RNA sequence: CUUGAGUCUCGUAGAGGGGGGUAGAAUUCCAGGUGUAGCGGUGAAAUGCGUAGAGAUCUGGAGGAAUACCGGUGGCGAAGGCGGCCCCCUGGACGAAGACUGACGCUCAGGUGCGAAAGCGUGGGGAGCAAACAGGAUUAGAUACCCUGGUAGUCCACGCCGUAAACGAUGUCGACUUGGAGGUUGUGCCCUUGAGGCGUGGCUUCCGGAGCUAACGCGUUAAGUCGACCGCCUGGGGAGUACGGCCGCAAGGUUAAAACUCAAAUGAAUUGACGGGGGCCCGCACAAGCGGUGGAGCAUGUGGUUUAAUUCGAUGCAACGCGA
């Protein structure tokens, strides 16, 4: 029955992004500020190594193809347990695009974090990887059987 | 045989089967065709979708008439018998009435008795 | 003497009974067609109609069977009961006025009569439906459900019997009773000033007021206060049972016990649990996300195993880094 707002973070104290402040607060594991904020921010720096330009529209470019829009929610009515298709909301629409763009950093398969996730971001800049594979997943699963709809 | 776009439909919608026959206007027997006809036994056969595959095996093999407009009376206490005449709307047969023609009786034969 | 009871005049509602046929759906049968591989029914299946061609409807007809639509806790009757349609004989209730009899009235053991369904005899039909019944399908027996069929039987006349939760578990005839809302049959007064409001008759249905009851409850129709008459009961089981009498083609029925057993049996209404009912909410209880137990090695406890002894306690979320 408990509602509230969404917690109050504060934006990247460097590109003012609160979006990609979720994402480096998605990422972080065991509080490690220091090493984690070193090693995303040399990898976006290593996008600008990559492109060649003021690289702040390309991470948005990126992520616009990795961004689901249904979901699949289990609801047990009439007997069996119902899937009830449901849209997706934009800001948690961000929020699942990161985490496939996350959750695949590190099966990559190049030499530190830094370095594969800045070859991922490219990667998902052109429709490539887990995080596009899980995209289309769960783009089938949903409202392709619209019969429990 | 002939083209007649223009008929009528009469169903027997009984508790575990059910008929269909078409005709036109006269008494001509066009398309007929019940459940246990086509491999389907069984409870599968009592759903509406066993109503749905029955109206479209009967739409695709009596359109060597050509019917376009179609009349038609529910009749029989048959669970979920209007999907069959929703199919038949969906099979090419623009439906121009939906009635109940449903036979009670006037007390006239005794009703038979039932599982106590 | 005339108010009870009756008699006269005219109308109202009508499913009270015979006798007769009558129309529609339906559904067995018959024939003709048009058309095609299927129908028919089960939580499944099978039985059962079909390749001179099955069902299914078109045309018509035979068969018997009861009247949905009005249909209504709607009307009628002493009760038991009556529903399409009309007639003859009637059986009963009510209304609007005016007139006569002289108490003629109510109840009533025997007795007589009527008397639900089931159960019989005689003579018939019996389409469909349906006690018994052949048989099929899951089957060390299904003889029990489920499915097509089916004998009486429902139907038609003349006669047999008299039993029901035949209940409003409330016998009949009466005298005096605060209201509301309707069901149904009335019709008067004054202006019918579109079906008008007030008084005056009945029969009733849902609530409650004093009153009564053990409570529930009844409450102008009393289980309210009283008058007259008839029947029934004296703990439960045996038991409405044997022996009798009468009735009966038969079933048995009516009247109607005793020996023996027990110390209870029984109605209402609270407070309770049944184990699921039915509904309303909390808790990371769930769904979304995090690291986890379970994969691996190592520390530690538990049961087994082992032993001369391997000291004892502890065990489902609450036993196992617990006593230590």
């Amino acid at each position: 029955r408990r509602v509230i707002g969404q917690r109050k973070i504060l934006p990247d104290p460097k590109f003012g992004s609160e979006l990609l402040a979720k994402f480096v607060n998605i990422l972080m594991v065991d509080g490690k500020k220091s090493t984690a904020e070193s090693i995303v921010y040399s990898a976006l720096e290593t996008l600008a190594q990559r492109s060649g330009k003021s690289e702040l529209e390309a991470f948005e470019v990126a992520l616009e193809n990795v961004r689901p829009t249904v979901e699949v929610k289990s609801r047990r009515v009439g007997g069996s347990t119902y899937q009830v298709p449901v849209e997706v909301r934009p800001v948690r629409r961000n929020a699942l695009a990161m985490r496939w763009i996350v959750e695949a950093a590190r099966k990559r398969g190049d030499k530190s974090m830094a370095l594969r996730l800045a070859n991922e971001l490219s990667d998902a800049a052109e429709n490539k990887g887990t995080a596009v594979k899980k995209r289309e997943d769960v783009h089938r699963m949903a409202e392709a059987n619209k019969a429990f709809a | 045989r002939k083209q007649v776009s223009d008929g009528v439909a009469h169903i027997h919608a009984s508790f575990n089967n059910t008929i269909v026959t078409i005709t036109d206007r006269q008494g001509n027997a066009l398309g007929w065709a019940t459940a246990g006809g086509s491999g389907f036994r069984g409870s599968r056969k009592s759903t509406p979708f066993a109503a749905q595959v029955a109206a479209e095996r009967c739409a695709d093999a009596v359109k060597e008439y050509g019917i376009k407009n179609l009349e038609v009376m529910v009749k029989g206490p048959g669970p979920g018998r209007e999907s069959t005449i929703r199919a038949l709307n969906a099979a090419g047969f623009r439906i121009t009435n939906i009635t109940d023609v449903t036979p009670i009786p006037h007390n006239g034969c005794r009703p038979p008795k039932k599982r106590r």
